[PDB]
């Protein structure tokens, strides 16, 4: 038989065998119920849909988002989601392989205990795991040391890994991923005030997230360019509907992992975090994470994120000793591609949970057994 | 949200943990590894008593 | 006239006049200043506060720490509660005493000159003094020989005293204070996932650690206990808002201390650490020492600690000699109480500082002048 | 659209101005939606009679009081945003934790819709039931909550520092429309 890998890191959802260069398809975990009396009797009423079905669907349906802050919100959602994904894209059964959990490090037990509490019994699974998203993203990039930033859909990273070791101590984590900026986007956009608010509504800026966006090189500088010019600003298109333009509103939104005043927290940005990080993490170590220093997925798509860091990390950084980051072009996809390399090693045989474990002790089992 | 939500959330994550964290299994390892005064001395009684 | 003494050891911060039995008032040396807009126009714009006013005004103020690891990092913002300090509490000019200055050991010769420059130039003082912690420990505690253990809010410390006399090659100084294992709360706290990151959150904590903590009699069997009995559980309120309700998230935290792994660092901890200053110093003295065996403020205040320290002697002692340990009720105020009595003997009066030496001869006075 | 179930009906914009008046008048809040249901079933108290500006008398059912749920059910024309309450409750939760029961304390409503009697105590029976109950809660309704803006502008306008505060006619002059947005909030 053969092994199968489920992505759960939020956003759209990965799933595929190891050995495949990437997942057969990908889903938002979007959730959504229909809002209004259903009054074509001819019409079947389901009442719950997900993934591009309801992406077509949306509008009558609203949304549940099942995931906050990288943490599932419900679960029997969550179980409504997955077994779709198996039937209808994977044609699978829960027998037919090992699978592999992909998850948020540092945080609560519960994520994990009732998940495999689920699958084990729910769905009935040869063996699991789940594993830290970091891992995989140095086992894709093949360097063995380092520190990534993915900041995806969900919470927000860092975490340096040396060579073959975890420094959970050295590993810092933020709710400051693209949704929650999203959503601070509307409080920009009313300024030009073509302004709606609802999920579905929230989504649509995805879009333009992908397509208007692009990455401050210098803040007061672009300001003066601001003032001098609107090539800086672009024209868009409603998904259907009006045009729509957009000046400085775009590279705006970026800063804010720069400076979350704009959404107010303290923690001192991406970039400050990082070398604070550094700063607990032992001396010797630093020059090699000043070579390798990697990055991934949702936010990280921007054009340009990778230099003003540079530029940043020249700043706190001693000039003297060399200093680059990698940024792959994959790297949205890095991390379920990791889990299949992940998959591929014969290790986990040794490794995985059995059934017979969680019939022999409880979820306890994975907080030893698991990182 | 404050059904949605907290029905699960308050509910649930109540009940949070139990384990003996192979986490600590590691501080148990290291700190077996870093008893200096453990090890050393226990060799050097052991040794030095034996004098021919 | 009359002589007064400031305590700058780390945390709430206690001033006194020779004699009184306790400090007037005390106060914890956050510093914070605003983080948003000022909308009321009718109000006063303050830009820096500190002390319980802050502790009260804090939540749109962010705080600043002015003391790191015992090192005090900004000086003019020690300035300003320096300067608040007199004259809001103490109604006192600094012409008007001696004072007397409350140091953490073996620490850069920094914090000696510039305080001493400040506080001769910019307040203008009869006479200075700057005092190791230990000495006041011993005073206050009346045995001329000892070793004291006091980790405050600031960096801990192992010195054996002998009577009289110094052995400052003895002499262990550690950065593992409650603070920083506060911020591994954190860490451990988001297993729960009731989850907050900033530093007045990090201070709410610190009621926590009033309340809520007890110190492990044994690791293992405290393990089993856990893993039988939720009377190790206890359920505890938000400050206002929620209950929140807490298990072996107490008890773990003080065995940092024991093995700092959580947060990791190799020092082999305060036992072990104290165990082997011990066998640096030499054979004859021991003795006393298994016999005269002190300990004091922040984290000792923790029920139990005593117990287990004394079984982890007995582990590395002979058992063959007599072991005890003092841990008197008032350990928190011990040092400013014996700063009192350092204050009261007359032979500071041969000893202080005065102005015309710092006329005469740079901050390089102190250096030979105090120990 | 409410209306057209008695089918005493009219639109135009002076036509639905002329419910103003009733809004004035005829409106109360819902203190509980099923209980109120029940009672519509027993009684007609809950029915008043009402004279058209010039007219006609006119007769109101829970038509009266099924308008302002509006407000706690932003279904009726349908929108999701969970209402005034649950908004309230999820902007506080974004707010930081040790601010709250200020909050809980201080609570604040002011003019057009607030005027029904009776707003207040199912808001504080919302709260009751979102709020943990063990903190205390209130919240505070002025007589003169309509007027309320233009009191305080009067405030506003009285302290000295706005002289240090105001626009001139000279920025104006030496910049543009943009300087407000730097200037003022
Ligand atoms: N074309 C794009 N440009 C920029 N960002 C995008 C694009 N497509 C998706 N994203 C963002 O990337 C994230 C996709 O989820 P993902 O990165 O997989 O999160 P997670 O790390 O939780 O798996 C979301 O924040 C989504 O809005
Ligand atoms: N009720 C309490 N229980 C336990 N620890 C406390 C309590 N109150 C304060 N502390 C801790 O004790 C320390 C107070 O500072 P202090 O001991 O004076 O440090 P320093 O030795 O630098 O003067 C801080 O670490 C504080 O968190």
């Amino acid at each position: 038989t053969t092994a199968l890998v489920c992505d759960n890191g939020s956003g759209l959802v990965k799933a595929g065998f190891a050995g495949d260069d990437a997942p057969r398809a990908v889903f938002p975990s979007i959730v959504g119920r229909p809002r209004h009396q259903g009054v074509m009797v001819g019409m079947g009423q389901k009442d719950s849909y997900v993934g591009d079905e309801a992406q077509s669907k949306r509008g009558i349906l609203t949304l549940k988002y099942p995931i906050e802050h990288g943490i599932i919100t419900n679960w029997d959602d969550m179980e409504k989601i997955w077994h779709h994904t198996f039937y209808n894209e994977l044609r699978v059964a829960p027998e037919e392989h090992p699978t592999l959990l992909t998850e948020a490090p540092l945080n609560p037990k519960a994520n994990r205990e009732k998940m495999t509490q689920i699958m084990f019994e729910t769905f009935n699974v040869p063996a699991m795991y789940v594993a830290i998203q970091a891992v995989l993203s140095l086992y894709a990039s093949g360097r063995t040391t380092g520190i990534v930033l993915d900041s995806g859909d969900g919470v927000t990273h860092n975490v340096p890994i040396y060579e073959g070791y975890a420094l959970p101590h050295a590993i810092m984590r933020l709710d400051l991923a693209g949704r929650d900026l999203t959503d601070y986007l509307m409080k920009i956009l009313t300024e030009r005030g073509y302004s709606f608010v609802t999920t579905a509504e929230r989504e649509i800026v995805r879009d333009i997230k992908e397509k208007l966006c692009y990455v401050a090189l210098d803040f007061e500088n672009e300001m003066a360019t601001a003032a001098s010019s609107s090539s800086l600003e672009k024209s868009y298109e409603l998904p259907d509907g009006q045009v729509i333009t957009i000046g400085n509103e775009r590279f705006r939104c970026p800063e804010t992992l720069f400076q979350p005043s704009f959404i107010g927290m303290e923690s001192a940005g991406i970039h400050e975090t990082t070398y604070n990080s550094i700063m607990k993490c032992d001396i010797d170590i630093r020059k090699d994470l000043y070579a390798n220093n990697v990055m991934s997925g949702g936010t990280t798509m921007y054009p340009g994120i990778a230099d003003r860091m540079q530029k940043e990390i020249t700043a706190l950084a001693p000039s003297t000793m060399k200093i680059k980051i990698i940024a792959p072009p994959e790297r949205k996809y890095s991390v379920w591609i990791g889990g299949s390399i992940l998959a591929s090693l014969s290790t986990f045989q040794q490794m995985w949970i059995t059934k017979q474990e969680y019939d022999e002790a409880g979820p306890s089992i994975v907080h030893r057994k698991c990182f | 949200x404050x059904x949605y939500x907290x029905x699960x959330x308050x509910x649930x994550x109540x009940x949070x943990x139990x384990x003996x964290x192979x986490x600590x299994x590691x501080x148990x390892x290291x700190x077996x590894x870093x008893x200096x005064x453990x090890y050393x001395x226990x060799x050097x009684x052991x040794x030095x008593x034996x004098x021919x």
